[PDB]
């Protein structure tokens, strides 16, 4: 469907992708944000590129290079007094919030923003990681955390620094996560713990041995609230108490995983990716799709592809962002939630027979 | 009616696969078994054998 | 600090070799690092890692390898991990008890591991009272298959039973449960309640690859070869490629009566093939086809090469004597099937056929004791029944 | 007139009339498929050799 290829001999992880539209449109049409470990951030809109056997000029829209390693990036609402949705940018020894404005200049390559950095948050300590949520229980605005590299919380509000508390049970940091509905802040140190302590200024609230670690935290709720950890063998999906709703031993070892929107009630699909190239779709327990990839990919998000909706980027740690490749149709995990140029020729061919001058092949 | 023909033209290159490699060995007397002097052999690793 | 971030940054991605070498080159910047020193650790613990048994999913075998369809149908706590890929058990056992006297509950993860331990060495009864305890407080689904485990070992296969369907209530639908009900089934022969299973592990979980031979082998032997072509044409298209699978593919389409894909398969076959030992085996399903087409002379030298390319390859010896025994060397065929019985002592094929060339020539004493063993190692058959009760009313009298 | 395709075929078999004592081969096997951890492990120790072959 599309690919490209970015930058050079420059490197990426999870946490490096999101998919919204941060310039506040009115049709909601969602855009790329792609970190790096330098600062070459860009910004994508992929047109519909048809099979025409050509290379389609203007794909990135933008890029500006900040010379400094981008840990994690985050969309979200971070400015006081206002409903927009702003970048948030991470660096190894500081943080920046860039407020973007769509430029005078349109389309092919205008530099549609400028950086307007609204504050730059200086840091007492480096960090690992980073969430954003509307702590507290305030409606509209979302508020902004950091996890230390050794392991404390700096919460920042978008006017101040708030305070600072140390992360009680470290010895490696792990990921980190707000919960909206329970207003806990759920995390896993390197004892197999997953934790979620309290938000007010510590003693733990509830603990849960898991059994080994895990790569990436998700928290989604559709009503349904679940909490989900992808460990590094096995697919936890926890309840807001501390049950285990149910689980899933994995063979394979898998690398990123996203719990994107659902189908049925108490059904909730989750894509996994393979160190394979083999990419799954998974209702709660039960398989139901699964087909390869061109790669290995680091980072999965869904948002909508010039208003299509069900769509799949796979971030490598290269620089590949080849998306959607369309196994059968590029829907969801929905039963068939979008046909997103269904017409095609066909898939899963019967016939494996040569039958073409096999005579005579002596 | 094509099926027919395509087995014989790859049966016909087996006859000569088994064959270069049957004469390969046949030389070589890798057989266990024999005509002139008329006795086989087998070998085995014993359980001692650890 | 930029070389700690890339080395944790590297065990996320699991590049492993260009991480041990990045975090041990901050080793010496530091007289201790707790963090690059765990680092270290657990980026070499994964390089292998292996828990199961050597778990070979067999398509065709009951017992001893015998064929089927003429029979019938802290930071301490990874530093503990170091010890379980060097396999030192004893030395791990003191550091795993010492910090499980530390702090005396909340840890289900020792508790299961010290059992696994215990039967790493083979300390049955002390781990099948360990890992007991840690079921009655959590639910987890490796657990069921750690007590489901020694049970089996143990050789009771109705304490196996309960645990299949304990924790098959409390994850329901599960796959690799539902994966170990049917491998015991297979143990005991029982394939009127096996392969109802492996119809359900493949009702949900639509790939799961050694639950797709496994009907697809149960298919080709009692005659419906052309279903068990259906699942391997579709385990093909999964892109797995073994050399074991295009001689599977060459046997479903000859006996499905399909003849183009049936010879190709096995020219791939013959290459990309891995040891010495193994291209004997395709010559050998080769010979089997030679036979279907009636050349004797392409028959009698494809056992053969399956036969230089592997001795004691029982199944061969016996094989090639019967083509013998049809041209009339009788006496080059009564070795043969007497060094395919010394090498297989099971598997009734040799021990019969030696009891219709020595009962032709008329030594009934050796053509009952032929016979005899063509009775222990597989009753029930017909042609063995019809001659020992042929050989016991000439030992009786007249 | 188009044709005739008269081929007639004798619509009877050899059926048999008695059972003959006689020597059955061995049946022809499948080959196993091998896991995962098994061609992990023999991966593994294909290089063990290697690295040993030359130390």
């Amino acid at each position: 469907w599309w690919s490209t290829i970015l930058g050079d001999k420059e490197e990426f992880d999870q946490g490096c992708l999101c998919l919204a539209n941060v310039d506040n449109s009115g049709n909601g049409q969602d855009k790329i944000i792609v970190g790096s470990f330098m600062g070459y951030l860009r910004i994508f809109s992929p047109h519909p590129a048809k099979t025409g056997d050509g290379a389609q000029a203007e794909d990135l829209l933008l890029e500006v290079d900040l010379r400094d390693p981008v840990l994690q990036v985050e969309v979200g609402k971070f400015v006081s007094g206002t409903e927009m949705l702003h970048l948030a940018v991470l660096h190894s020894r500081k943080l920046c919030v860039y407020s973007v404005s769509g430029t005078l200049g349109n389309v092919e390559h205008g530099n549609q923003c400028q950086m307007k950095l609204m504050y730059e948050h200086n840091l007492q300590r480096t960090a690992c990681n980073m969430t954003y949520g509307s702590f507290g229980g305030v409606k509209g605005r979302d508020l902004i955390c950091i996890q230390s590299m050794d392991g404390m919380l700096m919460v920042f509000e978008q006017e101040s620094y708030a305070f600072g508390r140390f992360l009680p049970g470290f010895l490696l940091p792990g990921p980190l996560a707000y919960s909206s509905r329970t207003d806990s802040f759920l995390t896993v140190s390197s004892c197999q713990q997953v934790e979620s302590y309290k938000y007010q200024v510590l003693v733990v609230d509830w603990t849960l041995n898991i059994g080994e670690q895990a790569l990436d935290i998700c928290i989604v709720s559709f009503s349904a609230s679940s909490v989900f950890v992808l460990g590094e063998r096995n697919f936890f999906c926890l309840k807001d108490n501390g049950q285990i709703r149910f689980m899933k031993k994995l063979d394979w070892s898998p690398s990123c995983f996203l719990p994107y929107c659902s189908v049925s009630e108490g059904t909730i699909n989750t894509l996994i990716g393979n160190h394979n190239n083999m990419l799954h779709i998974y209702q709660d327990v039960t398989l139901k799709w699964a087909t390869q990839l061109p790669h290995i990919p680091v980072a999965v998000r869904v948002g909508c592809l010039h208003d299509l909706k069900g769509v799949i980027v796979t971030l490598s740690d290269d620089g590949h962002l080849q998306c959607s490749y369309l196994g059968t149709d590029p829907s969801l995990f929905q039963a068939p939630n979008v046909q997103s140029r269904e017409l095609n020729y066909d898939e899963l061919d019967v016939e494996m027979k040569e039958l073409q001058k096999i005579i005579k092949d002596v | 009616t094509a099926m027919h023909r395509a087995f014989q033209t790859d049966l016909y290159l087996l006859r000569l696969r088994a064959a270069r490699a049957y004469l390969q060995a046949l030389e070589s007397s890798l057989s266990p078994l024999s005509t002139t002097a008329r006795e086989p052999l087998k070998l085995h690793a014993v359980v001692q054998g650890l | 600090m930029e070389p700690l971030l890339l080395a944790w940054s590297y065990f996320r991605r699991r590049k492993f070799q260009l991480c041990a070498d990045l975090c041990t080159q901050m080793l010496e910047k530091s007289p201790y690092d707790q963090a690059a020193w765990i680092l270290k650790a657990r980026a070499l613990t994964e390089m292998v890692y292996i828990d199961e048994i050597d778990v070979d999913q067999e398509g065709i075998a009951e017992m001893m390898l015998d064929e089927n369809a003429i029979a019938q149908v802290l930071a301490k706590a990874l530093f503990e991990y170091i010890f379980h890929h060097e396999n030192d058990v004893k030395t791990a056992l003191d550091l795993a008890a010492l910090s499980t006297e530390h702090s005396q509950y909340k840890d289900w993860w020792w508790k299961v591991q010290i059992g696994k331990c215990y039967y790493r060495l083979g300390m049955y009864r002390e781990a099948e009272k360990q890992f007991k305890s840690a079921l009655k407080q959590q639910e987890m689904v490796d657990t069921f298959l750690y007590l489901a485990k020694v049970y089996v070992s143990l050789d009771q296969p109705v304490t196996a039973l309960n645990l299949f369907k304990q924790g098959l209530d409390k994850f329901p639908g599960e796959v690799t449960l539902l994966c170990g009900i049917a491998r015991i089934y297979e143990e005991m022969n029982n394939m009127s309640s096996a392969a109802e299973y492996y119809k359900e592990v493949l009702k949900q979980d639509n790939t799961h690859v050694e639950a797709i031979a496994c009907i697809g082998s149960n298919h080709f032997y009692s005659d419906q070869p052309e279903i068990a072509l259906r699942f391997y044409r579709r385990l093909l298209q999964m892109g797995i490629y073994n050399g074991q699978l295009f001689n599977n593919l060459g046997l479903c389409c000859f006996y499905a009566q399909q003849y183009d894909m049936t010879l190709t398969s096995f020219e791939r076959a013959l290459s990309l093939a891995e040891n010495e030992e193994e291209a004997a085996d395709v010559w050998y399903n080769l010979g089997h086809v030679a036979v279907g087409i009636g050349d004797t002379n392409l028959a009698h030298q494809c056992f053969r090469l399956a036969l230089v390319n592997n001795n004691n390859h029982a199944e061969a010896y016996n094989n090639l004597a019967v083509l013998e025994m049809r041209k009339g060397h009788v006496e080059q065929a009564r070795a043969l099937l007497q060094t395919a019985s010394s090498l297989a002592p099971h598997m009734y094929e040799p021990h019969f056929n030696f009891a219709t060339i020595s009962d032709k020539i008329g030594d009934l004493q050796r053509s009952y004791v032929a016979a005899q063993k063509s009775e222990a190692a597989f009753p029930d058959h017909v042609d063995t029944q019809h001659l020992i009760k042929q050989l016991r009313q000439h030992f009786a009298m007249l | 007139v188009k044709s005739m395709f008269r081929e007639v075929l004798p619509k009877q078999g050899p059926l048999f009339v008695e059972d003959i004592m006689t020597m059955v081969l061995c049946k022809p096997k499948l080959l196993p498929l091998k896991s995962l951890t098994l061609e992990k492990l023999e991966k593994m120790h294909q290089a063990a050799q290697n690295t040993i072959r030359q130390q």
